[PDB]
């Protein structure tokens, strides 16, 4: 109807918008179109004094793809799709290549993602990521999920379940996993498993109902004709193995820490904080030793050391690194 | 046809400031298609928006905006639903009341069609009726959903909703074709404060009642994290103070004027912001000042501001933490309070276990969550936690404690605030080892140590600063204390001094020495 | 000429039986106000649905009708509550964990300051536990003045004996 | 879901609105006859 | 017949009408006067909700339970439905 009266520009491609919008319900397309039309119309109205309509440019009113892009980015937010705010809040400081393990982990993730798309005998595969604390294992999972390119991607973390009872957590997990069954492809990421059970070394204590609900939900195949991928993160592996929970998982991936002077120097150079003169001394000090520190801890130490005086940063940074040490 | 917007309406008269972007977006999305020439709109064949939702903290200008929007349009007088006034007891009354609201709109639409006038419906405290589904609240939501968008179509209605808890609102009522334009009204930054003061001090200036020594810029800069309602309260209190002073001083009119002194007094005594700094807490927790009895106090004070400046200036670390620990009766809470006060932040709060006497776990968790949520709606904050072991209810027997509170505290110590904001959490404790066993020391970014008095010289310096004993008595103690070391806290020392001071004028020293010897322990 | 609105309510918190109702009656009798409407907190509550709200709303009809009839030339009205804290408590935030008396608080908040403005009313509250009151009911728009009445000192006892023995 | 339906008891028929209504009109016949005779 | 007949003294609404209705039905079906030309047939889906006093011999004796057909039942239903 809009194109009937030559109201649509000649630089708007419908197929591009159709491909861009993934898993958009019917009403959201109408909402997007209405928002774009309203934004286009608003360009000829000024609201600061007695309302006056510029009736001279009304003959050159046209809708440009820029309006559609702006309305999509700002106004319309889907519900069964994906949003870029989660990846902007979980990949805050980005990802950098400080060695070989990152590439290997990314390759393994990509290989796992290809199987759950071109396979008919295993329509449900799960993997577990584990490592020492402060090793940055959630960012890698988020990056893998983003690079999967599946239509429906969701992240289930305990950050939204503060104060909830075990029953509430179980009924949130059930709701999420049920909503995940209404698509031809889906990825679900479980974050900090050892904090979804309320584990505490003393006793030890934990929630049995949540553990059972999680053990029963890892072996339920979706409706015929659909696929699913489950990723999970955890920093205490032995504890999970003790409760006989590693059987449900199909494989495992190990994320190591920095363990050489060259890797630390490369990471420092990539970050771009210290000058070359200081780099000379820091290399001369580190090369003849070994280190054991995570990336997050290194960033925090660098930030804390940067607050000193111009001619005291290096000494305090070295003192902090030695105090923390390695403790293999 | 007469235009929808009154010919005599103008923004300057609306009397609203600090909400330019929100009003511009509302006008662009809602009323944009109701002002263009109808002949053009007819070709596009597009339906108008049917709802608007506004949410935010108490006292920021929601109802005012709805009233102005209602009185802006040339439509007929709007309806009003003051809270949940549609409930009733007989089986089949709430639905009838709900249906009775849309009768006139449907009748007018049937009678006229595409030339009907506009209707307005204003809902107040919507979250008290429209709650998520799943026989007291599930047969009004269905009626409302069916009426808003049913088998028959309507194009001459507009629903405005208001609430303080947007999360509890149903989900099926917030989709396109329904109340979809959602806006948030938040504490105003500086320009908003200046605009609000100018709006609220306009009539008085026209009649030359404002003194010449009052500058609105200083008032705007001084008041931080106030909300419009608070600024209005401040002005009214100043005016009332001036009027009361004039009347009580002594026909005597024509000389009344508002001066800077009245504004200062009203701000200092009358107005207490909800998201601002309160000096009563600092007065209550620091009851004997701070005395520099040795290096450790200076070291701690020179370490605290470094962390404060790190959290204030950096950009890759929007969250910082620290833990103060030491032997009992060492004065940790006072040092933490002083460090917080010296930060000069615009939002400081202290959470202590003495306001939760007899509270269950599911109340302490709620209190902590509410405090953190409040701290999350300001561009800077500082939350202090003291007596962690009392929050956890730890007892050596067992051991026994609350797991839910521990998990909530652990989760709340790593969740960063929204993008662009910063936070700083300080915590104290007197039992480090137990915290380490529970695997809690791995979440704090740094730790600090406050030492006890370990040398006679420090004790003599503290006694001098206190100013209790004279030179002869001072030397009397020095002769016996300088020959060895001591181990006593500041609070215990004050208690011992107070206990000793109640003896006879000549026997104070002997009892003080006896008490010190009895209390003395192995370092 | 200044154009300043009047205060809309006050709150008095203190030990029971120290002279709070008497002061409330005298303050009304001093401003040439009409008969004050006294209401007891715990008596408002009811078990049927939609009965507490009706009782809360029944106390404002006269003010609204007088304001409508006489416009801005109406007199003054006063409403006094008793154990107000027993009908106003902090509202829950988590979904599915709300209280049983939130509708009453919502209705009171809507009536005290809603879309339509009333300028011929005044509210006095008296309580003993001022720390259990909601937060939205203490902002400068409502109940913006709080006072404490304590146990009397020697001068107070002497004056009380004088008054009661004169 | 505390609520309850209600039952009704009509009264639009009063057995005491038939005595006075009938007795009242029974006395105007003589007056009408007398006035008719007077007019004739 | 289960909508209007239920165990008396159980409703928590306006039971003042249901108890009277059930009592009237009980009195009329078999009371002081003997009838010999009346036949009552009742269907339902909740056998255990009907009032016990209504199922005593003399008022409702014949009770039948209809279940799922067996193999011969299916081989007969299909034949009936395709003549
Ligand atoms: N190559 C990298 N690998 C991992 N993290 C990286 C890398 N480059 C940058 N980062 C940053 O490291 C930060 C570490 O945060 P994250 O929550 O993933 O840590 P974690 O050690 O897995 O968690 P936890 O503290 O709960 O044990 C991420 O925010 C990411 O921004
Ligand atoms: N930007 C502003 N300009 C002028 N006045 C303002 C502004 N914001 C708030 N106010 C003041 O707000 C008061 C009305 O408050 P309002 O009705 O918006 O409260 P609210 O947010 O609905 O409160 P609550 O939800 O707690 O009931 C008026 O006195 C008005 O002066
Ligand atoms: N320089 C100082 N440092 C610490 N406290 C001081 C100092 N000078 C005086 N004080 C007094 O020390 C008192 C110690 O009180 P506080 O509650 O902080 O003690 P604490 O030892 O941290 O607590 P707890 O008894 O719970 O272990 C404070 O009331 C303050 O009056
Ligand atoms: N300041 C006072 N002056 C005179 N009488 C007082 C005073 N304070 C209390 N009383 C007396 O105390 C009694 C109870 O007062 P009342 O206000 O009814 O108490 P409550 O606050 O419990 O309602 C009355 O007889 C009143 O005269």
């Amino acid at each position: 109807r809009m194109r009937g009266h030559q109201l649509l520009s000649a630089d708007v491609d419908i197929k591009e918008l159709a491909v861009e919008t993934k898993n958009f319900s019917g009403a959201e397309l109408e909402g997007l179109v209405r928002a774009a039309q309203s934004t286009a119309m608003n360009r000829h109205i000024k609201a600061s004094t007695k309302v006056e309509v510029d009736m001279e440019k009304a003959e050159s009113l046209q809708v440009t793809r820029g309006d559609f892009l702006a309305s999509l980015e700002n106004d319309i937010k889907p519900a069964f799709g994906t949003n870029q705010e989660d990846y902007a809040s979980y990949i805050m400081n980005g990802i950098i290549k400080w060695g070989d393990p990152v590439t290997r982990v990314l390759d393994d993730g990509e290989l796992l993602v290809q199987q759950t798309k071109n396979s008919d005998r295993t329509p449900l595969v799960s993997v577990l990521l584990e490592g020492p604390p402060h090793s940055g294992k959630t960012a890698l999972a988020a990056k893998i999920a983003e690079e999967s390119n599946f239509p429906f991607i969701k992240i289930c973390s305990p950050d939204k379940m503060i104060g909830f009872s075990e029953t509430a957590k179980c009924q949130a997990m059930k709701k999420i996993f049920d909503d995940a069954y209404k698509s031809q492809l889906s990825c679900v990421v479980v974050d900090d498993i050892e904090r979804l059970l309320d584990y505490v070394p003393i006793g030890p204590r934990f929630s049995n109902l949540v553990l059972q609900a999680l053990l029963v939900l890892l072996k339920k195949a979706p409706p015929q004709g659909r696929k699913l991928l489950i990723i999970g993160t955890t920093s205490r592996k032995d504890v999970l193995q003790e409760m006989e929970m590693l059987n449900a998982f199909s494989t495992t991936i190990h994320v190591p820490n920095i363990a050489t002077g060259e890797q630390l120097l490369e990471a420092l150079e990539l970050l771009g904080n210290f000058k070359d003169k200081e780099r000379t001394t820091i290399a001369q000090q580190v090369k003849g030793k070994k280190v054991w520190i995570g990336i997050k801890k290194l960033l925090m130490l660098i930030e804390m050391s940067l607050q000193m005086d111009p001619e005291y940063r290096v000494r305090k940074f070295l003192a902090l690194l030695r105090e923390e040490g390695a403790s293999p | 046809r007469q235009s929808i917007i009154n010919p005599d309406w103008n923004f300057e008269k609306m009397g609203i400031g600090g909400l330019d972007k929100e009003f511009s977006d509302i006008f662009r999305r809602a009323f944009a298609s109701r002002v263009f020439p109808p002949e053009i709109v007819e070709q596009m064949g597009c339906k108008h928006v049917k709802g608007i939702l506004l949410y935010g903290p108490p006292g920021c200008g929601k109802t005012l905006l709805a009233r102005q929007i209602g009185k802006m349009l040339n439509a007929r007088e709007p309806k009003v639903v003051n809270g949940p006034e549609i409930l009733n007891k007989y089986v089949g009354e709430s639905e009838a009341n709900i249906r009775k609201l849309f009768a006139d709109a449907e009748e007018e639409q049937r009678r006229l069609g595409a030339n009907s006038g506009l209707h307005i419906i204003i809902f107040d405290e919507i979250d008290a009726i429209c709650k998520q589904r799943g026989g007291v609240h599930d047969t009004v939501v269905n009626q409302l959903l069916s009426k808003i968008d049913g088998v028959e179509q309507l194009n001459n209605i507009l629903v405005i909703g208001m609430t303080n808890r947007p999360d509890l609102i149903d989900e099926a009522l917030l989709r396109p074709g329904r109340l979809e334009v959602k806006m948030e009204i938040g504490l105003p930054d500086e320009k908003g404060r200046l605009q609000i003061l100018h709006i609220h001090t306009a009539r008085m200036r026209g009649h030359q009642l404002l003194s010449a020594d009052v500058d609105i810029k200083e008032l705007a800069v001084e008041t931080k994290n106030f909300s419009g309602a608070e600024l209005e309260g401040l002005v009214r209190a100043a005016q009332s103070t001036a009027m009361n002073r004039h009347i009580k001083a002594s026909e005597k009119a024509e000389s009344l004027q508002v001066t800077r002194g009245d504004f200062l007094a009203s701000l200092e005594n009358d107005i207490k912001p909800a998201f601002g700094t309160n000096q009563e807490d600092y007065a209550s927790y620091i009851m004997n000042g701070i005395i520099k009895w040795g290096d450790p106090v200076t070291r701690v004070l020179d370490d605290g501001e470094l962390l404060v400046q790190q959290t204030k200036n950096s950009d890759r670390t929007p969250l910082v933490s620290v833990l103060l620990e030491g032997p009992p009766h060492s004065g940790k809470t006072a040092l933490a309070a002083k460090i917080a006060e010296e930060s000069n932040f615009p939002f400081i709060k202290i959470c202590s276990p003495d306001k939760m006497i007899g509270f269950s776990e599911t109340a302490k968790c709620q209190a902590m969550k509410k405090i953190f949520d409040d701290a999350y709606k300001s561009q800077l904050s500082c939350v202090v936690v003291d007596d962690i072991e009392r929050l956890l209810d730890y007892v050596p027997i067992g051991p026994r404690f609350s797991n839910l509170v521990l998990q909530a505290l652990l989760v709340l110590l790593k969740k960063a605030p929204p993008q662009g904001r910063k936070l700083l959490i300080i915590g104290t404790t007197s039992r480090k080892d137990v915290l380490q066993e529970m695997e809690m020391l791995n979440a704090f970014s740094t730790t600090i140590h406050v030492p006890n008095i370990a040398t006679g010289e420090q004790l003599l310096e503290a006694l001098e600063l206190l100013g209790n004993f004279k030179d002869k008595e001072r030397t009397t103690i020095a002769q016996q204390v300088k020959g060895k070391k001591v181990w006593i806290g500041i609070k215990k020392l004050l208690m011992l001094i107070e206990m000793s001071l109640q003896m006879d004028p000549e026997y104070r020293v002997r009892k003080f020495l006896a008490l010190l010897r009895e209390e003395g322990a192995s370092p | 000429q200044m154009g300043c609105k009047h205060v809309k309510g006050i709150l008095l918190y203190g030990p029971p039986g120290c002279g709070k109702t008497l002061l409330a009656r005298q303050i009304g009798k001093m401003l040439n106000a009409r008969e004050p409407k006294v209401v007891n907190g715990p008596e408002i509550l009811n078990k049927y649905v939609g009965e507490s709200e009706a009782n809360i709303r029944k106390l404002f009809a006269d003010a609204e009708e007088e304001q409508r009839r006489l416009g801005a030339n109406s007199g003054l009205h006063i409403i006094i509550f008793d154990e107000i804290d027993a009908i106003c408590k902090q509202r829950g935030s988590m979904a599915g964990s709300t209280g049983v008396h939130d509708t009453v608080v919502n209705q009171l908040l809507s009536k005290i300051d809603g879309v339509e403005q009333l300028n011929n009313i005044l509210v006095i509250g008296m309580t003993n536990r001022p720390d259990l009151i909601d937060e939205a009911l203490l902002r400068p728009g409502r109940l913006e003045v709080k006072m404490e009445i304590g146990l009397p000192d020697e001068k107070g006892r002497l004056q009380i004996l004088h008054i009661h023995t004169a | 879901a505390i609520f309850a339906s209600g039952i009704i008891m009509d009264s639009s028929i009063s057995k005491q609105a038939l005595s006075e209504i009938e007795t009242r009109h029974s006395e105007i016949i003589k007056l009408e006859n007398s006035i008719r005779e007077l007019h004739d």
